[PDB]
RNA sequence: AAGGAACUUUGCAAUCUCACCCCGUAACUUCGGAAGAAGGGGUCCCCACGCUUCGCGUGGGGCGCAGUGAAUAGGCCCAG
RNA sequence: AUUCCUUGUCGGGUAAGUUCCGACCUGCACGAAAGGCGUAACGAUCUGGGCGCUGUCUCAACGAGGGACUCGGUGAAAUU
RNA sequence: GAUGUCGGCUCGUCGCAUCCUGGGGCUGAAGAAGGUCCCAAGGGUUGGGCUGUUCGCCCAUUAAAGCGGCACGCGAGCUGGGUUCAGAACGUCGUGAGACAGUUCGGUCUCUAUCCGCUACGGGCGCAGGAGAAUUGAGGGGAGUUGCUCCUAGUACGAGAGGACCGGAGUGAACGGACCGCUGGUCUCCCUGCUGUCGUACCAACGGCACAUGCAGGGUAGCUAUGUCCGGAACGGAUAACCGCUGAAAGCAUCUAAGCGGGAAGCCAGCCCCAAGAUGAGUUCUCCCACUGAGGUAAGACUCCCGGAAGACCACCGGGUUAAGAGGCCAGGCGUGCACGCAUAGCAAUGUGUUCAGCGGACUGGUGCUCAUCAGUCGAGGUCUUGACC
């Protein structure tokens, strides 16, 4: 509707460099986030989740990655922003030898 | 079948209806090579010029 | 009252805290002032206001006038506000305060004729029982021989979208000045590249 | 809406098979005339052919074999056509339209390299 | 989400297994005891949500048998759940955790990870007989 | 997506099932049948050895999410 | 499938059953070749329940193709 | 010479004898919870088992699960379960053919809207000059629900147990509007994998058909609720039941005749959207102007072209070589996930290296390589009267 000769492209990534975290090289194989949990009133956890990475969604801001644990007989999975605050540092454990960029058969 | 009409229409209605059928001119233009009327953005069909000539006259 | 025009440019991530806030962005580009609608020479109170940049070889003769006598620059966009009337121009800065909430208003992007489930809600029928009535198609129209006829202003199918639409109290997470950008907590209107209209809390909590 | 990206006239093999003749077609007679919407669909399937075409690697070859079912085709627009396309920027490729049809009353055009 | 007519399963010794939902509460724990719903609609029942149900297989010799109308409270969807931060978790299965008007879980122990809106919602003893809050 | 008959006069419709080999198979019965009950497993490629020929068996190895890799292809049960 | 009173009374199944199954009985108006009662097998038959599965539903979305829409050519009908 | 029957589904709207919220009087009203009456239709009034059901009973909840009207609203909107077609059967009356206070299984619901009415959208003309743009608002629509918890306060109250009005804060449900950053869906050829067969001579690499994608896995833009953001209100004016002040006729009493105050989810206004055809057609800024004997022209616009988060066609927006509009091309992002070829290892199927490979729709920019060339059509010289002003 308005015609303003501007790059919006360039314009987000302003909006958006404050707010991205770059982290280790994984794509495949296993991780260890160590994650802060502190919205127990004051204490503050921390919890380690440990899986297999199957998501390499999203660019700046928006990127993220989905990670599969079992948990006490139980199918877990969680999806963190590479840049979530509630996220301290990322491990890979080990690397794995995959022919595709998502994993959604580890499932069954 | 139900799409049936109730009455005939008149004479008077059923040509206020045709008061939008009224074909446009086509506008034309005067060709600067072959001095012939063609259509504009178009390549004209006389001489067969369009900025120097493409189509075999 | 106070407000201002831009660009809706897109959503993003954002964390605040501890927190993730998604966010609009939005291009306040400075708006010049056109013209002062004094009540005394004119008949009520406003202010005009200027947007995206226009080549004076695209402004016509009369809307050169108009900007001769303010003397600003020839702008493709114009509009009006209330009780704004300040001195200078239009900068988002000084106006906007982080935390201020605001009412952001645009024209949606439109969906052309959709039907009454898409455009009213409606519900539509079975797609199993035995039909030729399956996805919309409405049920009745009225009643009977009693008005034989439907209600003026009723749900039928029609055009979806292109409307003006006022979206309230929205959170100004941050404001970038000199960059002219600011950030809208939630979403607003309309398209990308859009025009928006960002207007002082009128009626808040 | 509908903001999407392409044009249709039939199903999915159709449009593919469609922008294959033609192309073949164009590359193989250096001007055909055609629908001008056949035309305007034609034009950057075919300058995104030549810039294939345009690369001299074997590879770049056996690709354009995929649409170009046609060897001496082939070899035309690789060894012939590409080379000479060395040194323009993007496309040659261009449309002038003719006029109106009798049969059907359809506006006819003609595509060119 | 969860709605009436859904099989769940049980992470407790309780003694049921499977039940199926009968209807969706608003989950109005606080105060004294358990309170009265804000609302009777609410077509999803969330995760830490109070529902009623009844149940369906349980296991010879508990304290809980089959048919028996009984209000449970819900630790684990498919249903994706974000936190406030950005984050996101799911289960493999739906279950959830008997319990009784006070809350309070009626079996002596839970099985499998709770989620852990729980936590917010109040249900600290659930949060106790938990193996992981997740 | 989540749920899974809540739809509805009625699972109407549309799914699931689906070939061929192997294992296994209830009540009842006119002992023929119920039965293809139900249920479970296998299924491709290469190499070597063996045998009754198009193959098949055994062992080892390889690739993919998946191997009647596409098409042709029973849903089952209880009771009246 | 004879049922009126009646959704009869009890039990089974269901969170909840007017129908369904099993008994009882006051069989309006069952009954032994207009055959009585029962019966394996059979059934595009009729009824009820269950498992699996599913857009049948909560509740709709997205995608495709053939029409609908536009241009050129041909050009009806019931009705009035 | 036809007003199609029950129930459901769909879609609504209206009455008030008000199911819930709102405001009151009275009480055998301590409090809390109720009872009853008066005022009040703004909004709301859940999901399931059985039955063709409308009813009704039951499960589980809810503030509440209101009663009626509209041809017991609605079949040129749907269904066809029920009921008055033809078949068959039971009970049953009749000697019979047949029949019904019965019950039971089965059984074709008609592609095209003329007019009015309704939703969307354009063309003409008008609005005393021809034009570009910004607008006031007469009027009109939408919206309108509500629980729970905490604080006040465990205070008032009450023997106790129990346990507030008022006011002030938080969080939900359902509903609606927008939005696509997240979570997901889809993405009909964007990438990959796989099978049978046919072809490009064969090998290798590919294409086609197996769907109107062969099958499978994944997936950008776009679109999308199950995702997210926001909303219902505060204030104010005039009122209803009702509650009061000053105060006569009854030189007492009295909310009342004069006069005035307070007071409801209702009314009006406030909030979002439309709105000058409001033919009483409004206001403001700016531009071209005082030709010619209907036509050249100015301002300005249209046609045509190229496109578009605009769209059925129209219409709307942007661009049109003093050009960055689209395509192409370049770079980048993103998706797929390691190309062909060659080399190495193995008897082979394969593996490994080259190879963060190759391929590529929609995304973000840049660049004059392509096409928007050239040119035509349309478009003012502004009636009269009265008054005022120099
Ligand atoms: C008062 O208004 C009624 C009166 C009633 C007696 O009759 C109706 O109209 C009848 C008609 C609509 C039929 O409705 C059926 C189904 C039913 C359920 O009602 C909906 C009833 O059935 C019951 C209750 O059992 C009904 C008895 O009979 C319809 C389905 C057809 O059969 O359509 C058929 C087909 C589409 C055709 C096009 O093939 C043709 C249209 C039709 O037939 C023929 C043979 O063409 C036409 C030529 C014709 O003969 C007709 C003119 O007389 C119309 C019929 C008489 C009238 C509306
Ligand atoms: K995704
Ligand atoms: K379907
Ligand atoms: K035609
Ligand atoms: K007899
Ligand atoms: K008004
Ligand atoms: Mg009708
Ligand atoms: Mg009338
Ligand atoms: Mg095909
Ligand atoms: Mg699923
Ligand atoms: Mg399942
Ligand atoms: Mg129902
Ligand atoms: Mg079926
Ligand atoms: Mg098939
Ligand atoms: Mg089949
Ligand atoms: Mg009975
Ligand atoms: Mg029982
Ligand atoms: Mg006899
Ligand atoms: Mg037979
Ligand atoms: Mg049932
Ligand atoms: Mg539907
Ligand atoms: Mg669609
Ligand atoms: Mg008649
Ligand atoms: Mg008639
Ligand atoms: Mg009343
Ligand atoms: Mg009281
Ligand atoms: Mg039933
Ligand atoms: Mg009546
Ligand atoms: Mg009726
Ligand atoms: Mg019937
Ligand atoms: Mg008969
Ligand atoms: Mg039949
Ligand atoms: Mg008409
Ligand atoms: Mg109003
Ligand atoms: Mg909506
Ligand atoms: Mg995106
Ligand atoms: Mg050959
Ligand atoms: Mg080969
Ligand atoms: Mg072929
Ligand atoms: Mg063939
Ligand atoms: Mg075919
Ligand atoms: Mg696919
Ligand atoms: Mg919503
Ligand atoms: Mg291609
Ligand atoms: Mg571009
Ligand atoms: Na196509
Ligand atoms: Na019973
Ligand atoms: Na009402
Ligand atoms: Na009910
Ligand atoms: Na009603
Ligand atoms: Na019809
Ligand atoms: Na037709
Ligand atoms: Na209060």
């Amino acid at each position: 509707q308005t015609h303003i000769k501007i790059n919006r492209g360039e314009l987000l990534r302003g909006i958006e460099q404050d707010h991205t975290r770059q982290l280790p090289d994984f794509r495949p194989g296993d991780t260890v986030r160590v994650d802060t949990k502190v919205r127990e009133g004051n204490r503050t956890r921390s919890q380690a989740f440990e899986g297999v990475v199957i998501a390499i969604n999203g660019s700046g801001s928006r990127k993220s990655f989905t990670v599969r644990k079992i948990s006490f007989g139980e199918g877990v999975e969680r999806v963190f922003p590479f840049a979530s605050p509630l996220v301290n540092q990322v491990t890979i454990v080990e690397r794995g030898k995959v022919r595709r960029a998502k994993l959604y058969y580890l499932r069954e | 079948k139900h799409p049936v009409p109730k009455k005939k229409t008149s004479k008077s209605k059923r040509d206020m209806r045709r008061s939008h059928h009224a074909l446009t001119a086509p506008n034309l233009t005067e060709c600067p090579q072959c001095h012939g009327k063609k259509l504009s953005h178009h390549i004209c069909p006389n001489c067969g010029y369009y900025d120097g000539r493409q189509v075999l006259a | 009252m106070k407000g201002i025009l831009g660009t809706k440019i897109g959503m993003t991530q954002i964390w605040k805290n501890d927190r993730a806030i998604p966010v609009t962005v939005v291009l306040a580009g400075p708006c010049p002032i056109v013209q002062r609608k004094t009540a005394q020479t004119d008949g009520y109170e406003a202010v005009q206001i200027g947007y995206a940049p226009k080549a004076e070889r695209k402004v016509n003769k009369p809307m050169q006038g108009h900007f001769a006598k303010a003397g600003v620059a020839p702008t493709r966009i114009l509009r009006e506000f209330r009780g704004f009337a300040p001195d200078g121009d239009s900068v988002n800065v000084d106006i906007f305060a982080e935390g201020e909430k605001i009412d952001a208003t645009g024209t949606s992007k439109g969906k052309g004729t959709q039907g009454v489930m898409k455009r009213w809600n409606f519900a539509g029928g079975p797609a199993s029982h035995g039909s030729k009535k399956w996805h919309r198609r409405p049920g009745s129209i009225g009643q009977r021989k009693t008005p034989g006829r439907v209600y003026k202003g009723k749900r039928m199918a029609g055009h979806m979208g292109m409307e003006r639409v006022t979206v309230q109290n929205l959170e100004v997470v941050e404001i970038r000045a000199g960059e002219n950008l600011i950030l809208v907590k939630g979403a607003i209107p309309g398209a990308n590249g859009g025009l928006v209209v960002l207007r002082s809390a009128a009626k808040a909590s | 809406h509908g903001k999407a990206g392409r044009k249709l006239n039939r199903n999915s093999s159709a449009r593919v098979a469609l922008a294959r003749a033609q192309a073949t077609a164009l590359l193989r007679e250096g001007r055909i005339q055609t629908t001008l919407t056949k035309a305007k669909e034609l034009r950057p399937f075919v300058e995104q052919l030549i810039t294939t075409a345009k690369g001299g690697d074997l590879h770049s070859r056996r690709l354009v074999a995929q649409d170009i079912h046609d060897k001496d085709v082939v070899r035309k627009v690789m060894d012939e056509v590409a080379p000479k396309y060395a040194e323009r920027p993007g496309g040659y490729t261009r449309i002038l339209r003719v006029g109106t049809r009798r049969g059907d009353g359809v506006t006819m055009a003609l595509i060119e390299l | 989400m969860i709605m009436p007519q859904s099989r769940l399963d049980v992470a407790d010794n309780s003694g049921a297994r499977e039940i199926m939902c009968i209807r969706v509460l608003n989950s109005g724990i606080g105060g004294k005891g358990l309170t009265t719903g804000g609302g009777g609609n609410k077509r999803y029942a969330h995760v830490g949500d109070i529902i009623v149900a009844s149940v369906k297989d349980a296991a010879p010799r508990g304290a809980v048998k089959a048919g028996d109308v009984v209000k449970a409270v819900v630790v684990r969807t498919s249903h994706a759940i974000k936190r406030a931060d950005g984050s996101t978790i799911r289960f493999d299965r739906n279950a959830a955790v008997i319990i009784n008007n006070q809350g309070e879980p009626r079996g002596t122990r839970v099985f499998g990870p709770v989620a852990r809106e729980l936590r917010d919602r109040r249900f600290m003893k659930i949060v106790s007989l938990a193996p992981e809050v997740l």
